[PDB]
């Protein structure tokens, strides 16, 4: 068939595939923060 | 009369409706871009 | 005579649990 | 048993997905490194570095003590070097 | 059916069943009052709750006597 | 120090001896 | 003692419960239904009804 | 027929008995409220307002 | 008077009574303690 | 086209190496106890 | 907030009246 | 007209289902979801409960939370341009205003959720048996997370949004309010407990009582998707528990009925409860049992007992539990046993 | 006012196929909920003021 | 023991009333025709 | 007699009985009935017990004092421990009720008749030709009542630290174990609430989704449940509308359209969550416990930063400090 | 609110309701004002509750 | 106090043998088909 | 007042069981077809 | 089993349940009063 690109399930699954990333890159960064 | 409170209150009744604005808008036009029967 | 309240609704249990098991309704198939 | 949506299988298979997100999945993770590693985080959240906790005697804990005056009554505590 | 004297009189107000009004009749209207209502709620409603002061009003067991 | 190039290699060591078989295709 | 103790208590549990599990099956796979009641020989269906 | 919980249903469309069941109810609440004042007089003790 | 045409039977099955029965009985025996307080 | 199997055997590996490093972190951040 | 149970299950029982009782046929689903 | 082909466009099926009711829903619940995974990692509870509670100053996964506000605050609503915060966003975070943010914003994501159901329903034609069923978890929701604390001092005695956040929550409910002694907590317990017995036994009971439709072992293939003939032995079933138990259905529809009414009448039951506990009206204990326990010494029940454990539990937690009250009990005060 | 509500709701028991209630068009039992709820609500506000 | 007064009566109605209605119901059930 | 025995044999294996006495069931039966008979009596009429071997005697029977919220069958002595007490080890009866004797004599039988309920449970299911695993289901359970009536005892030492027979007994059970163990902390016992509360959730699940995807042969005014008839060929519900609905609710792929593969799950998920949980309350029976997180984030200087998991040990310990008042005469609680 | 409750009376005793809403709401259904009055009947105990 | 030890071994063994003795029997036999 | 304390619950039983006897009949009665 | 032939219906007209209960309730009336004592 001949599928589109950006569609409304696209949106909805970055919404939370972009932050989340996101936060496990920052998370990962803090494995290493120490005093 | 128009205390810092109510400043705050319209400010949140402003930003409140252009949300609601900006919703519908979207919405209302890209419903309106395809739909045949 | 908090006793005897207690006993009572228990003993009362069990008499409900004996009539449920062997006087229920016969479970008929099909034809129902 | 379909809609319009690009089967997920297809393009998680395509190699033009993964020409794109092998700069768009790392992108992100260092960008969100770099938000902690640059202390900027902790200004965002007004959240506490390892330092910052106490002042180096006190002891005592910087509790907001009311609500109109809290966010002044705060930006004090951060006064005492905290 | 049994008729009577004030189910007569009252036999008007009561017969209109089904009538409705064409298409969207005062529906856009409603929705006005409807979205004041909601407006007038949530100030009554901040007042209480101290999150919208008003000097001239002080929402506690004072400004009594 | 970094005995994590150990573990790399004999990790994708695993994958690896399924893998050259999926070239070599057969007996899957 | 500890480590050694609880390790060892969960393997021997879920290893009744496999027991269990196998036994039941080869029971059935035995006498042969451990795949299903025959819909047609039903047993049940041809049992006194105790109601 | 009817399952218990449903006994109240041969009202849906009858609103002459639906009348009749509300003024019965009005009648309950109003009957409580009258009787539970009488309670409270039979009990209160106004012997200290402080 | 005309014999009102909105009546149904009511009904109650031997099982819903024993379901019913249980469920007084068992709330009694856990509500009785606080009732005797 | 790149085949399924290694898409998810490499997103597998790449979680336990980022979830591990969290794990890590436990004995060393701020999360430590020393 | 007993009463809130109340008002769902009614106005469900409104907006449902039809499919109250049970459903029936077709097998239509996933396709505008 | 645009309200119908606002309307058509919303309706139409996609992966993920939008309709009106998601204008409502995927705003709250994302926002809901993302507040919390905010806070979890970034925002601190420091300046609200004298607690670190995000990784990035070490917390994990299970010590981590999006903390009440203070109990300064009282029951503002905490608004981002309110009184408190005034517009700015740290100090916001720094007031707990991500906990009203978190509270609020998923508290109307469950009424979106719910209208949904009913909507999707309507549409597919099905009775809305699945929207009176999620009652039970927006009663609970709206009187632990809502009626509770506003019946309290302050949002601060509402469950903090975090694992080892909410563990406080349930032993602070025992210490407190012997919450466990509580006629509607039972009936809840016996709800949800009771409840996950009829998923595992009539799961069990299906899946052991199945016809043969396949050759294979796995008889998972062997069934059919376009329904026919009952895919398990129903009569079998019925004499099998009949049997076994002395009791056994044989009506599924009643069968699958019970099975919505025993969990959801149970939350329903533990939120009552709780909206007593709120004006703190609880079922703390017996008076027949204290008078006899003050005159004769040598009076002891289990229930006697579990009061000493409370008076332990309100004398050593209230110190730090508390701050805003600024307890100081001297070692002395302090109730201990022999020993320990 | 109890009393007397109970008397009337015997009466209007006995009495419930009032014509009141059947609508002319369609000779059949019927409630024009529309109108009511403005005649009852007319009512409430003119109590409420009074109050 | 130090007990309520009213628990006794309460345990009681509590009891009867609601049984003694589904048992009318029953009966009543039971002893329609056909 | 075509042999006594032989008939003997048919007639307990008989499937013709309306209550199934098994060969399990030949041992389960009386085993039964001793644990109810004496419970019961116990209950009731049971005087004070001393369960901390302190000499400190808890009465938790009806006639002494208690109702049903607070009363309860106490734990053997602890001057007893993990010493087996049956009636004939006591210069009287009269010693037997003071430590604790009734208990062994309740659990003990209890956990055999239940295991060979379990037996059962797979007997019935092979005289009937059904596939068994039930009884599979079942263990689930039974491997509680066995960690919180045998295992946690033997790991502690002594039958008195096993949870006591009634309401509030348990309620005490639960506090202490939390302050000893920190349960709440601990995975297993998290995975636990996650099957029950999951359980509960499906449970409506399921329920809802079929009773409302029910297809239509009632009256308006006629209970829809007399729309099925025992011994049915076809389904009542529409599982593929059911489908269709939830299928909406999240998405298609989320969602079952197998009924096999719907009530596999239905029987799996609590069943494997309650086994952990199980399987946690035996493994804090040697004393593995939950995390310990206290004192972990600390500030740049070493002041201690609490988390709400401090805030936990602060209740923990005000349990610990108060349980069993006399019984303690040293430092550290080892047992 | 008196006045304004006499005002909306006489209205809603004019006015009729507009198709598309005796449609939605399911008017000339009885058993809808109930599940509209209920939401308003807990909606005024949960604010006196509340005061 | 001693009989009492005995009489109870006594019907625990009569019950253990009947179940030893039952299983032993020829139970696969005892089912639906295959026997 | 100084009362008998089962006074209540004798009445009350003593009303109810019957009266409720009665009632399980008639209602039973009632509900017989033709 | 045989449906036993020796069972009749029972019956309690209206009348009989007014003059029933008039008998209780009148008896309660007369009783009450030496049972509070
Ligand atoms: C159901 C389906 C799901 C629906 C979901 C809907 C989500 C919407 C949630 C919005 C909730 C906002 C409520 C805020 C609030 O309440 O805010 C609370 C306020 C009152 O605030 C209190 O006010 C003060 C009370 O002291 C009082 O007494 C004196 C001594 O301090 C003082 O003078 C003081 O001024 C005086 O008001 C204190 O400061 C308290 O700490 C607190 O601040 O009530 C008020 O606004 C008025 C209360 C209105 C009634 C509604 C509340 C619900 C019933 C709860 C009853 C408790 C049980
Ligand atoms: C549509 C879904 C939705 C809903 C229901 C809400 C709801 C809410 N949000 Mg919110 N929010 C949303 C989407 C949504 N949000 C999105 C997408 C974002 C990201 C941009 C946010 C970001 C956000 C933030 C950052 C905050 C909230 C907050 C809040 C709460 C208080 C806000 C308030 O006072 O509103 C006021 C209500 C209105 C403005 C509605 C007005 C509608 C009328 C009809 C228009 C009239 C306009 C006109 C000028 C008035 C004339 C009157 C005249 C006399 C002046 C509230 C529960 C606050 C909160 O959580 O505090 C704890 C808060 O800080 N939200
Ligand atoms: C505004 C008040 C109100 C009114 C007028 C109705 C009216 C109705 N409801 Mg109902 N309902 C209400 C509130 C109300 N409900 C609330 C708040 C809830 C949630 C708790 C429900 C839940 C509910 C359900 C689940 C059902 C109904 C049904 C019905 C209908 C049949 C009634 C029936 O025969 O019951 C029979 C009544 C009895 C024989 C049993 C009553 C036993 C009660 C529980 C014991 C307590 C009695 C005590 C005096 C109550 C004190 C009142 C208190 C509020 C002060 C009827 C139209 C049924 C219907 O839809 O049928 C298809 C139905 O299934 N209702
Ligand atoms: C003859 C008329 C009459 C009068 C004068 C009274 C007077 C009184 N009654 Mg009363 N009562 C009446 C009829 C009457 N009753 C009837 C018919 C019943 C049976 C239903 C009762 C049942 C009753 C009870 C059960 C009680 C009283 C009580 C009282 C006393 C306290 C009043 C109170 O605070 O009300 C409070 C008023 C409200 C509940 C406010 C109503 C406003 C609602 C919430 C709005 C309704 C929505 C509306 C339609 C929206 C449109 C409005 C529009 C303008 C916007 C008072 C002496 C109380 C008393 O102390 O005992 C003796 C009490 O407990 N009455
Ligand atoms: C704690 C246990 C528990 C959880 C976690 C849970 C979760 C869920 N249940 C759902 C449904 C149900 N549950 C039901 C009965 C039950 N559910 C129960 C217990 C639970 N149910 C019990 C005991 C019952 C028996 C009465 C039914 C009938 C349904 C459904 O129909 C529905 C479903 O679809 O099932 C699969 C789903 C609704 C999703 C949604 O509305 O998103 C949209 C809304 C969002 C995302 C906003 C949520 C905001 C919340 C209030 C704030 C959360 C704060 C953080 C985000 C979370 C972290 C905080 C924690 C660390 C404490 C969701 C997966
Ligand atoms: C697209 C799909 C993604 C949608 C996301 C939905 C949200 C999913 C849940 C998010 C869980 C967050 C866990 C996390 O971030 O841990 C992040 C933490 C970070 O770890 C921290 O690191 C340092 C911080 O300075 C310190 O050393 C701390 O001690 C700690 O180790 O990882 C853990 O320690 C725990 C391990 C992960 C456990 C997660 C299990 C979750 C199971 C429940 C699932 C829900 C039901
Ligand atoms: C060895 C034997 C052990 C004895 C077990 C005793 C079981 C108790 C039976 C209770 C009666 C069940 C009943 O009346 O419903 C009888 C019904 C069976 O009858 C029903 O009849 C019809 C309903 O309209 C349908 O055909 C149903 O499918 C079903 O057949 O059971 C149910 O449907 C409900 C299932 C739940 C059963 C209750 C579980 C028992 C829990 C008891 C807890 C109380 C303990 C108190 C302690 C003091
Ligand atoms: C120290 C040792 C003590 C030994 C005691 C003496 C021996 C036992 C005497 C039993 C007397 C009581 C009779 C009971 C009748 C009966 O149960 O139903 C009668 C039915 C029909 O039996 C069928 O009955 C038939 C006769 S007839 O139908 O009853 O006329 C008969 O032909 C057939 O064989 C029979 O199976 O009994 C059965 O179906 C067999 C199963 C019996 C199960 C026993 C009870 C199980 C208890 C489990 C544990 C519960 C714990 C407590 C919970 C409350
Ligand atoms: C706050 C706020 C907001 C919002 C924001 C947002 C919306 C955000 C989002 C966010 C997000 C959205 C985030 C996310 C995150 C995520 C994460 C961080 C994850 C992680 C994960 C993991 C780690 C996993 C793990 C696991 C599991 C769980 C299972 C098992 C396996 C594994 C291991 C894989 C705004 C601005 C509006 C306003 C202000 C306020
Ligand atoms: C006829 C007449 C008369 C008389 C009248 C009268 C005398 C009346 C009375 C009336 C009354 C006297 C009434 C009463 C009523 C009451 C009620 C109606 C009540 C109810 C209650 C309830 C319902 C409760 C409940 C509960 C309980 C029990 C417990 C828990 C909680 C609750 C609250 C839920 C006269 C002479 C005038 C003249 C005219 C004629
Ligand atoms: C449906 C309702 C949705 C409402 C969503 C509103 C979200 C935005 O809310 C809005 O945030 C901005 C900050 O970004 C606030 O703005 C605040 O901070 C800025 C600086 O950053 C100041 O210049 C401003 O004076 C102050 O009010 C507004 O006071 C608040 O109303
Ligand atoms: Mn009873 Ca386990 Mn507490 Mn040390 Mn003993
Ligand atoms: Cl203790
Ligand atoms: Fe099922």
């Amino acid at each position: 068939v001949s599928y589109p690109i950006f569609t409304v399930r696209w949106v909805a699954v970055h919404t939370l595939a972009v932050p989340t990333i996101f936060f496990l890159g920052a998370i990962a960064a803090m494995q290493f923060i120490q005093r | 009369t128009i205390t810092p409170s109510l400043k705050g209150f319209f400010i949140g009744l402003l930003s409140g409706a252009v949300v609601l604005g900006l919703t519908f808008a979207v919405l209302i036009a890209i419903s309106q871009i395809d739909k045949v029967q | 005579m908090e006793t005897i309240t207690y006993v009572f609704i228990f003993a009362c249990i069990i008499a409900l649990f004996f009539f449920a098991i062997f006087f229920r309704e016969p479970p008929r198939i099909t034809k129902k | 048993g379909t809609t319009g949506e690009r089967p997920f299988s297809d393009i998680i298979t395509s190699v033009r997905y993964w020409v794109i997100h092998s700069i768009t999945i790392p992108a992100l993770f260092i960008a969100g490194w770099l938000f902690v590693s640059t202390g900027l985080a902790y200004d965002v959240f007004g959240t506490p570095r390892p330092d910052s906790y106490y002042a180096q005697e006190q002891r005592s804990i910087p509790l907001v003590t009311d609500r109109f005056e809290a966010k002044q009554q705060v930006e004090t505590f951060l006064e005492q070097l905290k | 059916a049994r008729r009577t004297w004030l189910g007569d009189i009252l036999r008007p107000l009561n017969s209109e069943y089904g009538k409705v009004a064409p298409g969207w009749g005062t529906t856009p209207l409603m929705a006005v009052f409807m979205g004041l209502f909601l407006v007038f709620l949530l100030i009554i409603l901040e007042i209480y709750n101290s999150t919208l002061i008003l000097d001239g009003v002080n929402v506690s067991w004072k400004a009594l006597g | 120090i970094a005995q994590l190039t150990m573990i790399a290699m004999i990790g994708i060591a695993g994958p690896m001896i399924i893998f050259l078989l999926a070239v070599r295709r057969g007996n899957l | 003692r500890s480590w050694l103790a609880t390790s060892h208590f969960v393997l021997a549990f879920f290893f009744l419960v496999g027991h269990l599990w196998h036994a039941g099956r080869a029971r059935a796979a035995a006498a042969g239904f451990e795949k299903g009641i025959d819909r047609e020989s039903e047993p049940v269906l041809s049992m006194p009804s105790l109601d | 027929g009817l399952p218990w919980y449903r006994v109240h249903t041969v009202l849906i469309n009858d609103p002459g008995r639906l009348i009749a069941a509300h003024l019965m109810h009005t009648a309950l609440v109003a009957g409580w409220a009258g009787s539970m004042a009488l309670y409270e007089l039979a009990t209160f003790d106004p012997s200290d307002p402080v | 008077m005309e014999p009102n045409p909105n009546r149904q039977p009511v009904e109650l099955n031997r099982t819903s009574l024993y379901l019913g029965l249980l469920l007084i009985l068992v709330l009694a025996l856990l509500f009785s303690s606080y009732f005797f307080n | 086209r790149i085949p399924l199997w290694i898409v998810a055997t490499v997103a597998g590996m790449g979680v336990i190496v980022i979830v591990g490093l969290f794990f890590y972190g436990a004995y060393a951040g701020l999360g430590s106890s020393l | 907030l007993l009463f809130f149970f109340g008002h769902i299950w009614h106005g469900a029982r409104t907006l449902f009246r039809d499919v109250f009782s049970g459903i029936d046929p077709e097998l239509s689903p996933e396709q505008v | 007209g645009w309200f119908d082909i606002l309307d058509d466009w919303l309706k139409r099926d996609r992966f993920v289902f939008v309709g009106w009711s998601g204008i409502l829903l995927f705003p709250c619940a994302y926002l809901a979801l993302g507040g919390w995974l905010t806070g979890t990692t970034f925002v601190t509870s420091w300046y609200t409960h004298g607690l670190a509670s995000s990784y990035l100053e070490g917390c994990n996964f299970l010590t981590v939370a999006v903390s009440t506000p203070a109990n300064s605050m009282g029951h503002s609503l905490l608004l981002l341009w309110g009184p408190e915060a005034q517009g700015d966003f740290t100090r916001w975070c720094q007031l707990g205003g991500l906990w009203t943010f978190i509270a609020l914003h998923g508290a109307f994501g469950l009424i979106g959720f719910m209208l949904r159901q009913f909507e999707i329903a309507r549409l597919v034609g099905v009775r809305p048996y699945n929207a009176i069923a999620f009652s039970a978890p927006i009663a609970v929701f709206v009187s632990v997370f809502l009626i509770y604390p506003l019946g309290q001092s302050s949002w601060f005695f509402a469950p903090s949004f975090g694992v080892a956040a909410i563990f406080r929550f349930l032993l602070f409910f025992q210490g407190f309010h012997n919450w466990t002694l509580n006629p509607f907590h039972m009936m809840g317990v016996a709800g949800v407990l009771g409840g996950a017995l009829l998923c595992a036994i009539h799961g069990a009971t299906v899946e052991n009582t199945l016809f043969q439709d396949g050759e294979g072992a796995s008889t998972f293939r062997a069934f059919n998707p376009t329904q026919a003939e009952e895919t398990y032995s129903m009569v079998t079933a019925n004499r099998f528990w009949s049997q076994i138990f002395g009791i056994a259905f044989s009506n599924k529809r009643w069968l699958h009925f019970f099975m919505l009414f025993v969990p959801v009448t149970g939350l329903w039951m533990s939120a009552i409860g709780v909206v007593g506990l709120a004006l703190n009206l609880r079922s703390y204990d017996f008076i027949s049992q204290e008078i006899r326990a003050a005159e004769d010494p040598e009076f002891e029940t289990f229930y006697t007992k579990n009061l000493l454990l409370n008076e332990g539990i309100r004398a050593w937690m209230a110190p730090q539990d508390q701050p805003h009250e600024n307890f100081v009990f001297p070692e002395e005060v302090l109730p201990r046993g022999n020993a320990l | 006012l109890s009393g007397l509500l109970f008397l009337a709701a015997c009466w209007h028991w006995v009495y419930w196929d009032l014509e009141l209630f059947r609508d002319p068009r369609t000779g059949e039992p019927a409630l024009d909920l529309p109108k009511m709820f403005g005649i009852h609500l007319f009512l409430a506000g003119l109590l409420c003021f009074g109050f | 023991m130090e007990v309520n007064q009213l628990g006794l009566i309460a345990t009681a109605l509590f009891v009867l009333v609601p049984s003694v209605f589904l048992i009318i119901l029953y009966v009543q059930t039971e002893s329609q025709q056909k | 007699s075509a042999n006594l025995w032989e008939r003997f044999c048919n007639w307990v294996t008989s499937t013709d009985n309306r209550l199934y006495v098994g060969w399990f069931g030949v041992i389960m039966i009386p085993t039964l009935l001793a644990a109810t008979i004496c419970f019961v009596i116990a209950f009731i009429a049971a005087p004070p017990v001393d369960i901390d071997g302190i000499r400190e005697p808890v009465s938790g029977s009806l006639l002494y004092g208690n109702n049903i919220i607070t009363g309860a069958v106490v734990p053997s002595s602890n001057a007893i421990g993990l010493h087996f007490y049956p009636i004939w080890e006591a210069a009287s009866l009269d010693e037997w009720l003071y430590n604790g004797g009734p208990y062994q004599l309740i659990i003990f039988h209890f956990l055999l008749g239940a295991s060979c309920y379990m037996g059962r449970q797979w007997e019935l299911s092979y005289r009937l030709g059904m596939r068994p695993w039930i009884c599979v289901a079942y263990s689930a359970p039974l491997a509680s009542a066995f960690a919180v009536f045998l295992i946690y005892p033997i790991g502690q030492g002594s039958f008195s630290d096993g949870m006591p027979l009634g309401i509030s007994g348990t309620f005490n059970f639960m506090i202490v174990f939390q302050a000893e163990h920190n349960i709440l902390m601990h995975p297993f016992h998290q995975l636990g609430v996650a099957g029950v509360f999951g359980g509960a959730l499906f449970c409506a699940m399921h329920g809802s989704l079929v009773t409302s995807s029910l297809i239509r042969e009632t009256t308006e005014t006629e209970s829809a449940n007399y729309g099925y008839k025992f011994g049915q060929e076809e389904e009542t519900y529409n599982i593929v509308a059911a489908h269709g609905y939830f299928g909406r609710l999240i998405f298609q792929y989320a969602s079952f359209n197998n009924s096999r593969s719907l009530h596999f799950f239905l029987a799996a998920w609590p069943v494997v969550g309650v086994w952990f949980t199980a399987l946690g309350i035996s493994t804090m029976a040697f004393n593995l416990n939950g995390f310990n997180f206290n004192h972990s984030v600390i500030d740049a200087k070493g002041n201690v930063i609490n988390t709400w998991a401090d805030i936990i040990n602060r209740a923990n310990l005000g349990m610990e400090v108060m349980h069993e008042r006399n019984a303690h005469n040293f430092p550290l609680d080892l047992a | 609110a008196g006045i304004v409750g006499i005002i909306a009376g006489l209205f809603h005793i004019l006015v009729r309701p507009p198709q598309r809403l005796y449609k939605a709401l399911r008017m000339g259904n009885i058993e809808t004002v109930l599940s509209s009055s209920i939401a308003a009947v807990f909606f005024a105990a949960f604010v006196v509750a509340g005061t | 106090m001693e009989t009492l030890k005995i009489t109870v071994y006594i019907v625990v063994t009569f019950f253990v043998l009947l179940f030893v003795f039952g299983f032993l029997s020829g139970d696969p036999a005892r089912n639906p088909k295959r026997k």
